[PDB]
């Protein structure tokens, strides 16, 4: 024999073409009863529905992204981008650019946008002062501040004022916008958002552990990166796991694009008990809300992008 | 029996089907040139060797 291998291909490649074209195409109503009931059987099945649900749209409102246009410095920002750009330009004439783009926006973040809240600083008191507050508890929103996004108070007694300072915690990023402080969390919402706003591909990604960050799109790398902006870290998935130990168990991305768990590219040592769902109830998860979340695209979109998934699949499971 | 295909290889294939469709025949190629009983099935039925393999994704 001399078997045609080339023939053999091509007509693979379109069999495959259709057959994920079918994956992404209808609405199963076999699968929508299992999804609907899993939802009520398992709650961390609930819980990763309910960030979907939230996350997966929110950022994307021109409103939003405006208002953050405005007010950032983009003169400031592009000013070095191209200064950086200029500097190398790493390798081919390329897309390279949106990672400095990237890499910038974190820097500004950090060295110079937001600023970190462990204590509050005392504010009838001087400025510069955390050290002398003394935590005494946690409350409701007062009511201007259930005008954003806040369930919780955090409420701190100046030890040398006598005056209590509160720092309430919000959710609605443009708040965000005023208030310059923050912990992780509003730390990576704002951010994420800033980041959709130049129009990347962004995941915010949810650790079990009370930990959240964001993987972006690089389109020269074509794979997602790792960003944090508490951390001012480009690229680097390991940090959690091994430079801080961290224990970890689970780690979901969610993107407008999809739901998908990203936990072998994260969690790879310091391994924790992966169980408030049978591991493919999961997997089944994920694929469901991404494909409901996709009812819209047309038909190369649609591939385009199982292949980008495909692409993931095998960089994780192969641990690279 | 079913296909009986190396994990590994498997993964590779996978891989290019969905990020070098453009290589995809000479990776077919070599993976038969490494699986007799599939050398096989490919020279009786071309067909039924891509069914087993989308199939497994
Ligand atoms: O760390 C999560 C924890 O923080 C809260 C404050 O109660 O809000 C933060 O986390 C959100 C995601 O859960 C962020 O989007 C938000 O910006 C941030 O303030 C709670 O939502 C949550 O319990
Ligand atoms: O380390 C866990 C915890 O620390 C935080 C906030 O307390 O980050 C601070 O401490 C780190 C040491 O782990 C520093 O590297 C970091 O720069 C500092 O802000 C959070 O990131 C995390 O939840
Ligand atoms: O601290 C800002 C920024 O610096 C980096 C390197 O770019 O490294 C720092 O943070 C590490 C922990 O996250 C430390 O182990 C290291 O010593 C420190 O220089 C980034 O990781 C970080 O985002
Ligand atoms: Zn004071």
């Amino acid at each position: 024999n001399n078997i045609d291998f080339d023939s053999i291909a091509k007509m693979l490649l379109i069999k495959y073409k259709d057959f994920i074209l079918s994956k992404f195409k209808k609405a199963a109503p076999v699968e929508n009863i299992r999804f609907q009931n899993l939802v009520h059987t398992n709650q961390f099945a609930q819980g990763v529905l309910g960030q979907s649900q939230h996350l997966c749209t929110v950022y994307d409102n021109p409103s939003w992204h405006s208002i953050v246009l405005e007010t950032l410095d983009l003169d400031l920002i592009y000013k070095n981008v191209d200064k950086e750009f200029a500097k190398d330009g790493h390798a081919e004439g390329e897309n390279i650019y949106t990672d400095y783009l990237v890499k910038e926006l974190l820097r500004y973040f950090k060295q110079d946008f937001f600023k970190w809240c462990n204590k509050p600083d005392c504010n009838h008191c001087g400025q510069n002062t955390s050290e002398n507050m003394t935590p005494l508890g946690s409350q409701g929103p007062n009511g201007e501040e259930s005008k954003f996004n806040c369930g919780t108070v955090e409420i701190y007694k100046c030890n040398r004022c006598g005056n209590i300072t509160r720092f309430p915690r919000y959710n609605d990023p443009i708040k965000l916008l005023e208030t310059r402080k923050g912990r992780c969390g509003e730390w990576c919402n704002l951010f994420t958002l800033i980041l959709k706003s130049f129009g990347l591909d962004v995941r915010y990604v949810w650790n079990r552990e009370d930990h959240v960050w964001c993987e972006y799109f690089s389109n020269f790398l074509n794979r997602w990166v790792h960003v944090d902006s508490c951390e001012q870290s480009f690229d680097q998935p390991y940090i959690y796991s091994i430079n801080w130990n961290k224990k970890m168990s689970y780690c979901i991305a969610f993107g407008k694009d999809g739901v998908v768990d990203v936990s072998k590219r994260y969690i790879l040592q310091n391994e924790l008990p992966r169980d408030q769902i049978k591991e493919e109830d999961l997997k089944f998860l994920c694929q469901f809300i991404t494909k409901r979340l996709r009812y819209s695209l047309n038909d190369d979109e649609i591939y385009q992008l199982a292949c980008r998934d495909e692409q993931e699949q095998i960089e994780l499971i192969r641990g690279k | 029996g079913s296909i009986g295909l190396t994990v590994e290889d498997l993964l590779s294939l996978r891989q290019v089907v969905s990020g070098n469709p453009e290589a995809l025949a000479p990776l077919l190629e070599n993976i038969s040139a490494r699986y007799p009983q599939l050398r096989e099935h490919i020279m009786a039925n071309p067909e039924v060797f891509v069914s087993m393999l989308l199939e497994a994704v």
